[PDB]
RNA sequence: UAUUUAAAUAAUAUUUUAAAAUUUAUUGAAUAAAUAUAGUAAGAUUAUUUUAGUUGAAUUAAUAAAUAAAUAUUUAUUUUUCUUUGU
């Protein structure tokens, strides 16, 4: 007769499986068809006061990581859109490429909003009788 | 085809050299929107052996003259940074293609390089030809004499070369400007 | 069974009676035998001249690029293309002119018809993405519907994990260039295979279905569902070129044979879908596309199904204006630099050329405009001359205000945004 | 962004020139722009068109001020702000609430310079 | 701010750069020809769909014909959006089309005045072989093989097999071929 | 024993049966792995027979390219000889005379 | 609810246009067609009414009038003063239009055909005999055409000779 | 028509099941089984990350100079006219994708001599299209918009009148606006110092430098 | 800071039966909801006649060291040699 029917099923976010502890450790580089994601040299470590009183050992140098760590994380951006092989994966941090694309469809056409980089760009000056309850 | 490292190591040139052992020359790279023609390349191509005749280095280069042109006009062929030149035709009238290649919207050649399966970025590449007209097989038998040991495919739309990078595709374009389209 | 397969061939005998019949059976007299419908060729329609009438000027051979003619006739009026005719790449590279009919079955006059419409050489590619979409669109999205283990109240009676839904089925969106192109390469494949019929008017002299049929039987045209169906664009005619259709024919029309009648263009509005991240929970219907096509379309399917395709003049004229620009951008540029030397783009709008042939409806729309341009001469926003201030104003940074400000004569006229 | 008065319209009727003239006819004599202020962003920014005490309305206020602009009907009404450019009387005003000597064109126009002659990238 | 008629913006304007005597190129605008084709067309689209009246054919919903398809209040709004912007496009089209004009005449007659009337006459032409090619094929057909169907084209079309072919009338007016088939191979 | 399911290969000659292995020729797995770490290694020798050359700042890993161009480029604005920014991350030193350097 | 493009939502030329259906089938008969424009029709004429009555009850409830111009509009009303600053085209102007397009139409549709006429009768007294186009050196021709145009000439076209007639190796009639 | 089993290739339909671990898959720890996770090896560099795009980063989007020179050979653009972002989004030269704040970045990629003065608008040009563009003789303005300017910029249509246009935030100022060397917008106004002595004599004019549209006609033939 | 070559703007999903009692209520241990979730125990997972590689290896928590190996899908290098060789 009747019982609880099921409705539709709201998708992800697109940019869920994307990490901000990859974004803030690693980046991305290289040409498109050889890109490496690196991360700076060193060994990290809380030590007493007192040691390493020698700071000209202590490096800021870019080392690249483990390649299988490195096609793990390209796999986790590859999830989305998996079915279409012609689709090149995700990249760590979005292009200027990517933030115009997520408004000209022609859906977001007539929103003067979200166009262009709004959300990017820094707030307009307000008005000075501007004032809330 | 000298290794300057190996000449260097051997003492057949002199040491300052190794930025030529490390880095190529530097070159205007040829791309969609800057014709950038090799002319090293292009005499490759008129000793190789083919049916048709090809046009000249010098007809096919844009004109380097005099600037002190007060204003300028619409000549078909103008002083261009890019080296843009409409086509011009056949080197021989007196003879018939069997194919003719179109241009696309801007101008630019059809040779577009993609890659097999790029979702796992694949450096594996291959060309892809898709604004041929009149007799695709005498242009596909064309690119069989210029690259012997590739695969090349054919179709009603798009003639495919297999294992050619962009390296090829201006080759491919070389060819085309030669020839006259 | 397949073919290779054992079971393939275990019914060895009685398939077939020993004793044949006395009405429909005979021998095989020898080559020199005509068989009903025996032909080299695998033809799975046999259909040939006489069940399926091909009307054209030649039958189409392989000596001739096309069955039309290819010189106008000096015996007839020969009308030019409304449109200036460019060759692009894929349009057949000769000249096409088809008999345009008349009412009465006779031949009144010939017509030079568009290669980048009825030119382009058609291409299975194309024809197949067009049929797919139309069959995988026109089914019922609604009728999907399926229950589910939730769904299900106390295995046989408890439902699927997964079941077909209707918001779960897809509709694809398909882009106008593709769009476009199949519709022309169809109607090229109507025009090569010779079945492409010109007519000036659809027009009944009774709204009525008898005046219809009568009108079919008078200009042979078979209608009957066992027969070669047909496919009407009414537009109109030459002269007074209409997008909707004639009233009198468009109510005739409605026969329960095999004749459709669909609008007079092979574009198509760009599809959007406002729901593709599914946000609207309570949306119904299949994801993709929220504006699909409408059944009164050309297409590759009922281009198929019906044999004849009767287009008409004004749906001619229609089809010419809204491919012109598409056919004038395709071009390249060292072409394109050379339309307004040759008159291709002699815009009416800026005075050079009297204005061309329009629609009915265009043409009311362009009335209006022209009597309605005289309100906007007063006000400073006047669409026909926006800025017309500019060369004369002086712009001054007000720092204090941090604004940028357009002052004339020593007053200000930039408006200051509000919020 | 529906709520608020944020790039969004507020009155749908646009007047002749010579209904604004009328409109403007009932304001009473001795009012001023400056006088109506901006409502906060908990009041929902609508207009009610031309009825009375329209002038109150801030909303209609303005927009009657835009469209007399594209029209070319003087603005019988003074402006928003009158900007102070040169010292002149009162050479000192009174205000309890902190918000004229901040609002002064010459208050914030030495703030602005202060800005620019101190970058030194 | 008018970047779109062609001329420096304000903020170009405050900059102070001098971009007034720059030059005077001849330019044939044919983009902005087409870009003015399209906007008119739509315009008149706009106008079109701004004037819609309803016209039922069936009685169920003939209680509507003397209306209009939109709600006045919908009409005024589109009016407002759409249609008067589109006539904003259109007259800068026409605004850069004519100051190109401008300049094509003035070059016309800088021309003219220096090298000579068939010089400029020269000087001011574009045409190429493949533009003879794209506008008459027939004065193509030597010089390339375009068609779509190469084995058609005349330079080519002695490829094609041409049958003898006969109207038999016996079978009702059906035309059939004389020649004898070819025996095809069967087995190893 | 890592492949449970063993492929079945067409059956030419009869002693297919009798055999084992697949590739009787090819060397066991241990073997061919020892076999390819020394052509690597000889291979590795080979390349650095010759002394460790030296690149310039184009010819130089992605890592460090950009970091060695941005550490000159305010000295690069001069132009005068004699101007060398020792920056950490490099080509090491080969403590050695070598040909390139 | 949610968002909808309602601004595109009767854009289109027609009123099929711009409407999400998935409810339809890949071959519809004669009342299936009559149907499916009956519905369309049915859903146009549905959402506008029913959005002006509900705009309509709004303003009479709000003590406006049914249009929505309150008493100081309906005041310029009556002294005369235009209160729309764009006054646009009514449907009386706008069916008037369309009349007088479609008598135009029909004028130079008369025109038309009586020049046509005339030529043809020029061109028929000019060519008794069919042009080159009556040939059979590429393909045979069609006897659907031949017996349409066989009344623009004065011989019979539709006997056609089993042999494959060409105009230069025998002589027509 | 058949599974994708992991280690075992494409397997029929109603074949061996019986070592699957795709199954399972869709329904590494030998590298994790000392305990180093990837992602606390490495320390991050800063708070917000190398390459973060916060509001002011200014990120521009690549225009190469090569491509400009080749539409304007080709057509798409006319020399004579200003070129700024509305002319060349209107001659498609530039998908409606690619635009973003801030604007675009003018690159000159392999392009060492412009044979024709150019009169561009564009946001932060390299110094060396800079110079290129001054040797041929054209002039660049750098136009750094604000959000709402760079709006009103590619669609002036929905702005009927000019309106007050706020300046560029102090970063913008400082970077590119008043940069003599980018060849700013703002730099001879800030350069002006007659603003800094009274409020009044503060506003700054400027006006054009110097050397209707209705479709119907009459027919003048006649 | 910008002196280096490309590209088919498409997202929606991802076994099944089960391995556990806490939940939210009602009626005097039962009643009705929960594909709620178990690092996830265990099983079942529908389609012959096929056309090419390895059959016990790999195993360095953590500053500048050439490289983990197996299994499987796609995909690439025709140079010499007395024959051979799955890189
Ligand atoms: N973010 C924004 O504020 C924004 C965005 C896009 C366009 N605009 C345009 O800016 C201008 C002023 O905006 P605002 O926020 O200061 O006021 P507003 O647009 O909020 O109000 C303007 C008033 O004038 C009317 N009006 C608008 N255009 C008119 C025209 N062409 N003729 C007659 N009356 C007209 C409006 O309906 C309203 O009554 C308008 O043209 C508007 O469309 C503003
Ligand atoms: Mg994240
Ligand atoms: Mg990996
Ligand atoms: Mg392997």
């Amino acid at each position: 007769r009747k019982a609880r029917r099921v409705q539709l099923q709201p998708t992800e976010y697109l940019a869920q499986h994307r990490m901000q502890v990859w974004q803030l450790r690693f980046k991305e580089m290289g040409p498109p068809f050889s890109r490496v994601w690196v991360a700076l040299g060193g060994k990290m470590r809380r030590r007493r006061v007192g040691r390493q009183v020698d700071v000209k050992d202590m490096r800021y140098y870019w080392r690249p990581i483990e390649p299988q760590y490195q096609r793990l994380y390209m796999s986790r951006l590859r999830i989305r859109d998996h079915s279409n092989k012609l689709r090149q994966p995700m990249r760590l941090r979005a292009t200027n490429a990517d933030i115009g694309s997520g408004s000209s469809s022609i859906e977001w056409e007539r929103a003067s909003n979200r166009k262009y980089g709004a959300m990017l760009a820094p707030p307009k000056r307000q008005d000075f009788e501007f004032r809330v309850v | 085809p000298t290794d300057v490292a190996a000449n260097i190591s051997a003492g057949a040139m002199p040491p300052e050299a190794n930025v030529a052992a490390a880095l190529p020359v530097p070159r205007i790279q040829y791309s969609k929107w800057n014709r950038a023609l090799r002319s090293d390349v292009y005499d490759e191509l008129l000793k190789l052996p083919l049916r048709y005749k090809l046009h000249d280095f010098a007809k096919l280069c844009p004109p380097q003259r005099c600037q002190e042109e007060p204003e300028a006009v619409g000549v078909v062929g103008r002083d261009s940074a890019v080296g843009y030149l409409p086509p011009l035709g056949p080197a021989d009238p007196l003879d018939t293609i069997p194919f003719f290649v179109h241009r696309s919207s801007n101008g630019v050649l059809p040779g577009k390089v993609f890659s097999m399966h790029p979702r796992n970025l694949m450096p594996a590449f291959y060309l892809r030809i898709q604004q041929v007209e009149g007799d695709m097989f005498r242009f596909e038998e064309e690119l069989l004499k210029i690259f012997p040991t590739k695969k090349i495919f054919v179709r009603s739309h798009s003639i495919y070369v297999y294992n050619v990078a962009l390296d090829g595709r201006m080759v491919l374009h070389h060819w085309l400007l030669g020839l006259g389209f | 069974s397949s073919i290779f397969s054992p079971r393939y061939d275990w019914r060895t005998s009685g398939v077939h009676d020993i004793a044949p019949r006395d009405e429909g059976d005979f021998l095989y007299q020898g080559p020199q035998h005509v068989l009903p419908g025996a032909h080299p060729l695998p033809l799975h329609h046999p259909h040939n001249t006489i069940t399926r009438p091909v009307i054209s000027p030649y039958i189409p051979s392989p000596q001739r690029s096309h069955p039309y003619f290819t010189a106008p006739l000096p015996e007839l009026p020969h009308f030019s293309t409304t449109k200036p005719i460019v060759y692009t790449y894929g349009t057949m590279k000769e000249r096409i002119i088809a008999p345009v009919f008349n009412l009465k079955n006779e031949v009144i006059y010939t017509r030079e018809l568009d290669p980048f419409i009825f030119g382009m050489y058609p291409e299975v590619e194309e024809l197949s993405k067009n049929l797919t979409y139309w069959m995988v669109r026109c089914q019922n999205f609604a009728s999907k519907w399926d229950y589910e283990t939730r769904e299900i109240w106390r295995y046989t009676w408890g439902g699927r994990t997964k079941p077909s839904k209707p918001w779960n089925m897809l509709m694809p969106t398909m882009d106008v260039k593709t769009w476009s192109k199949s519709n022309r390469m169809m109607l090229t494949l109507k025009m090569l295979q010779g079945r492409l019929q010109v007519v000036d008017r659809l027009t009944l002299e009774e709204p009525t279905q008898e005046c219809y049929l009568e009108l079919c039987r008078n200009m042979s045209w078979d209608v009957r569902h066992t027969g070669g169906g047909v496919l009407f664009m009414d537009g109109g005619s030459r002269i007074t070129p209409s997008s909707e259709f004639d009233r009198a024919f468009f109510f005739g029309s409605f026969f329960n044979g095999r004749n459709k009648i669909v609008r007079p263009t092979v574009l198509c509005d760009e599809q959007y879908d406002y729901n593709k991240t599914a946000a609207k929970q309570r949306m119904k219907g299949p994801k993709g596309a929220k504006n699909p096509i409408p059944i009164n379309r050309f297409n590759a399917y009922d281009a198929m199904k019906h044999d004849r395709l009767v287009i008409t003049e004004g749906a001619l004229m229609q089809l010419e204006d809204e491919l012109y620009e598409h056919k004038l951008q395709i071009l390249p540029p060292h072409i394109r630099n050379q339309l307004p030397e040759y008159g291709y783009l002699d815009s009416e709008a800026l005075g050079d050329c009297v204005p061309s042939l329009k629609t009915i409806q265009m043409e009311a729309a362009a009335r209006t405009e022209e009597a309605e341009s005289d309100m906007y001469k007063s006000f400073i926003d006047n669409p026909y001359n926006p800025w017309k201030d500019n060369m004369d104003a002086s712009y001054a940074v007000d720092g204090a205000d941090g604004t940028v400000q357009k002052f004339v004569d020593g007053k200000k006229v930039s408006w200051s945004m509000l919020s | 962004g529906a709520f608020t008065k944020g790039r969004r319209p507020v009155m749908r009727q646009k007047y002749s020139r010579e209904a604004l003239q009328a409109a403007l006819a009932m304001v009473p004599p001795g009012f001023e722009v400056a006088d109506v202020p901006r409502p906060p962003q908990r009041i929902l920014a609508q207009s009610e068109g031309i009825v009375g005490r329209w002038y109150s309305n801030y909303w209609t206020l303005h927009s009657m001020r835009y469209q007399c602009l594209l029209a070319g009907v003087e603005w019988p009404l003074g402006e928003r702000q009158r900007p102070r450019t040169n010292y002149d009387e009162p050479f000192f005003f009174a205000d309890f609430e902190e918000s004229k000597a901040i609002r002064d064109y010459r208050s914030r126009w030495i703030n602005v310079n202060r800005s620019l002659v101190g970058m030194t990238k | 701010m008018s970047g779109a008629f062609g001329c420096g913006s304000y903020r170009s304007v405050v900059a102070g750069t001098q971009n007034v005597p720059r030059r005077m190129t001849f330019y044939p605008s044919a983009y902005e020809l087409i870009q003015l084709h399209k906007a008119h067309r739509e315009v008149i689209r706009h106008f079109y769909v701004r004037d819609k009246i309803f016209d039922n054919k069936f009685p169920g919903n003939a209680l509507a014909n003397g209306l209009f398809k939109f709600v006045p209040n919908r009409r005024e709004n589109y009016h407002m959006r759409e249609l008067m912007e589109s006539i904003r496009r259109r007259s800068i089209w026409m605004h850069r089309i004519k100051q190109q004009r401008e300049i094509n005449a003035k070059v016309v007659e800088n021309m003219e005045v220096k090298y000579g009337k068939k010089a400029a006459a020269s000087m001011l032409c574009f045409t190429t072989p493949d533009s003879n090619a794209y506008f008459a094929p027939h004065r193509y057909q030597d010089v390339a093989n375009s068609w779509p169907n190469y084995w058609q084209h005349p330079s080519v079309n002695h490829v094609v097999p041409k049958p003898r072919w006969r109207r038999h009338r016996e079978l009702g007016g059906i035309t059939r071929v004389e020649d004898p088939f070819a025996v095809q191979a069967s087995d190893y | 024993a890592f492949r449970r399911l063993v492929k079945r290969h067409k059956i030419t000659n009869n002693q297919m049966l009798l055999m084992r292995r697949r590739e009787p020729y090819k060397p066991t797995m241990k073997d061919r792995q020892e076999i390819a770490d020394r052509a690597k290694l000889e291979e590795f020798e080979r390349k650095n027979a010759d002394g460790l050359m030296f690149v310039p700042e184009k010819a130089l890993p992605p890592w460090q390219k950009s970091l060695a161009h941005n550490a000159k480029a305010l000295g690069s604005r001069i132009n005068f000889r004699g101007f060398r920014v020792r920056v950490a991350d490099g080509q090491d030193e080969p403590g050695f005379p070598t040909p390139f350097r | 609810g949610g968002f909808t493009m309602k601004y595109k939502k009767g854009t289109g030329l027609w009123d099929e246009d711009h409407v999400n259906d998935y409810k339809t089938n890949r071959y519809l008969s004669a009342r299936a067609t009559m149907r499916w424009y009956q519905e369309m029709e049915r859903h146009q004429t549905r959402n506008s009414l029913n959005a002006r009555r509900a705009t309509q009850s709004h303003n009479n409830n709000r003590g406006l009038h049914h249009t929505g111009r309150g008493a100081f509009e309906r005041e310029l009303e009556r002294r005369g003063v235009q209160v729309e600053k764009y006054p646009l085209t009514t449907t009386t102007g706008t069916m008037r239009v369309a009349e007088l397009v479609i008598l135009r139409r029909m004028e130079l549709e008369k025109r038309a055909e009586e020049a046509l006429a005339e030529q043809r009768g020029e061109l028929q007294k000019k060519n008794p005999t069919p042009s080159e186009w009556y040939d059979e050196s590429k393909g045979p021709l069609n006897p659907n055409f031949l017996r349409s145009m066989r009344s623009h000439y004065e011989v019979d076209i539709a006997n056609l000779p089993d042999t494959p007639l060409i105009r230069g190796q025998r002589e027509f009639f | 028509c058949g599974h994708n089993m992991i280690k075992m290739g494409w397997m029929k339909i109603g074949g061996s099941w019986k070592y699957s671990r795709g199954y399972n898959d869709r329904r590494g720890q030998w590298q994790e089984r000392k305990m180093t996770p990837r992602f606390m090896l490495a320390p991050r560099v800063s708070a917000g990350g190398p390459r973060n795009r916060y509001e002011g980063k200014l990120v521009f989007s690549p225009l190469r100079l090569s491509k400009l020179l080749w539409a304007i050979d080709t057509g798409r653009i006319n020399p004579n006219e200003v070129i700024t972002l509305y002319h060349l989004r209107q001659a498609n030269v530039v998908g409606e994708r690619e635009i973003v704040w801030p604007g675009f970045v003018l690159i000159s990629n392999g392009v060492r001599r412009v044979p024709y003065p150019i009169h561009i608008e564009l946001q932060n040009a390299s110094a060396e299209s800079i110079r290129l563009i001054e040797e041929a003789g054209g002039s660049f303005t750098c136009v750094y918009m604000t959000h709402e300017g760079l709006y009103q910029e590619l669609h002036p249509e929905e702005y009927p009148i000019f309106m007050d246009q706020e300046l560029p935030e102090r970063r913008g100022l400082e970077s590119l606006a008043t940069n003599p060397s980018k060849r700013g917008w703002l730099t001879r106004w800030y350069e002006d110092s007659s603003k800094y002595a009274h409020p009044a004599a503060g506003r700054r004019y400027s006006h054009y430098l110097k050397p209707t549209l209705l479709p119907w006609h009459s027919y003048n033939t006649a």
